[PDB]
């Protein structure tokens, strides 16, 4: 991936290594950012641990509503989507169209990802 | 606004006349599906589709909306989910102004309604 | 207006965005942040661990499949924290937990219906390699020597491993290590622990090209020589 080569070089680093499915995994200030190409998109994903999300089987609705309210509140300025994965665990995602993405843009969305994580994580932990 | 013709045409395709010039925020009220807003902000057109739910319908809608907007479960468009106040499910998609077309706008609308429908099934 | 039989009509006037009504009641850049290629880090840690653990064929196959068992059912919604807890339940040694994770991943390679579990295990491998990588590599590195020592006398395996790792990662000086040795091996053979340490750390020293690294190990090595004269 030209973009990831460019980003690595811009940071003065060796090129990043992808797994066999072409997924990259960067840990940035302790936050995992997965970058996964699918067809014409590049998808950023950070799984979130949220112990208070469910007590046993019971989903915390007050929390879920609050997080979805925040998701709407950030929508105009951040492209990120809050979702539930196949384990029913929260994940912060961003779907980027490769037709329109340059290295600058990738870096900006990564910056935005970390910004939102730093806002969210404190609400889901001690 | 140069995108007015696309929005005007979209509205006319739904049988809704509009007077020119159009506002940067157009609001269409749907009898069952709720409130659709077409908002031009910066170089983006975002469709927001908001619907008030009865209390006993809210929890399952939250979970399904989050589940069905995961990239793995999604289609061509970046549909997203949120919530407003007590009881309004909000589904939305942002479109880049510089590549907006009438067919794109129609599918954004149709795919938001489809999502809402799966979310509330 | 209509769409698929549903009536639709415009509402006009001064309006406010649905989103703005949300924002009403609810950027540090990359070059300034710590960044690691976690794909490289997880691969590097596994390479290092496997190399050492091959020297002491003392399996984790039982833990793996017992862990496998707890996932087909276990939870409806499996979290990383839950997985971590199960690993820690099976072994208090981080290098063993990491090995068990590698075994689980390989156990799931074949099983495409459990790809969700595969995904979680990859997350955990990443977390462990990033947050505990040094602790993992040192634990594997000392495992063969700690196992030989423990199988030949009264000094148990885990305290040997912890004593070595503490000496490398956070040495607190000669009086502290003596106190730790007494606390950890009150009925053991402390002379033998000391010799085990002298040997492992001196081996470490032979590969350290640093200057600072040679000096740090030097201090512990010098201190151990003196402590051997406590008996």
């Amino acid at each position: 991936q030209n973009l990831l080569k460019n980003l690595a070089a811009s940071l003065g680093r060796k090129p990043f290594v992808a797994d066999k499915q072409g997924v990259y995994r960067l840990t940035i200030d302790k936050h995992l950012v997965m970058l996964a190409p699918h067809g014409s998109e590049l998808v950023l994903r950070t799984p979130i641990d949220a112990p208070m999300l469910r007590e046993g089987n019971n989903v915390n609705v007050t929390l879920l509503r609050s997080l979805m309210q925040q998701a709407l509140a950030w929508a105009k300025r951040y492209p990120q989507t809050l979702v539930l994965d196949d384990c029913g665990q929260l994940v912060l995602e961003a779907r980027l169209r490769l037709q329109e993405l340059d290295t600058h843009g990738l870096q900006e969305v990564i910056n935005k990802q970390l910004a939102l994580l730093e806002h969210l994580i404190p609400q889901l932990t001690p | 606004s140069w995108i007015e013709p696309i929005i005007s045409h979209f509205c006319q395709d739904l049988g809704v006349p509009t007077s020119s010039p159009l506002s940067p925020l157009i609001q269409l009220e749907m009898a069952q599906s709720g409130t659709l807003q077409l908002e031009q902000h910066g170089a983006t057109l975002t469709l927001w589709l908001a619907r008030s739910l009865a209390w006993h319908r809210c929890e399952d809608a939250m979970v399904k909306a989050l589940t069905l907007t995961a990239a793995q479960k999604s289609g061509a468009l970046p549909l997203r989910a949120g919530w407003l106040g007590e009881s309004q499910l909000v589904l939305f998609v942002s479109l880049d102004e510089r590549s907006l077309t009438l067919p794109l706008l129609h599918q954004a609308f149709e795919q938001l309604l489809r999502l809402q429908q799966e979310v509330l099934a | 207006x209509q769409f698929r039989g549903e009536s639709v009509q415009i509402v006009s006037g001064t309006l406010q965005s649905i989103a703005d009504m949300a924002e009403e009641v609810t950027e540090l850049s990359l070059d300034k942040r710590k960044l690691s290629d976690s794909q490289a880090r997880v691969s590097d840690v596994e390479e290092q661990v496997n190399q050492y653990l091959s020297k002491v064929p003392e399996l984790e196959q039982k833990q793996n499949v017992s862990e496998l068992l707890s996932l087909l059912s276990n939870s409806p919604n499996i979290s990383l924290s839950q997985l971590k807890a199960y690993l820690e339940g099976k072994s208090e040694e981080p290098s063993e937990q990491f090995k068990m994770l590698c075994g689980l991943r390989d156990a799931l390679k074949g099983r495409p219906e459990l790809a969700h579990l595969s995904h979680l295990v990859e997350q955990a491998l990443v977390s462990m390699a990033e947050e505990q990588g040094e602790t993992i590599v040192l634990g594997a590195r000392i495992t063969p020597e700690a196992y030989r020592e423990s199988q030949s006398g009264v000094n148990p395996l885990q305290p040997l491993r912890d004593t070595y790792r503490d000496a490398v990662m956070g040495y607190q000086g000669i009086y502290a290590i003596w106190s730790d040795l007494q606390k950890r091996f009150p009925n053991g053979d402390i002379d033998s622990v000391i010799l085990f340490l002298q040997k492992a750390l001196s081996a470490d020293l032979q590969s350290q090209q640093s200057g600072s690294g040679r000096e740090k190990l030097g201090i512990v090595i010098s201190d151990l020589q003196k402590l051997k004269e406590f008996g």
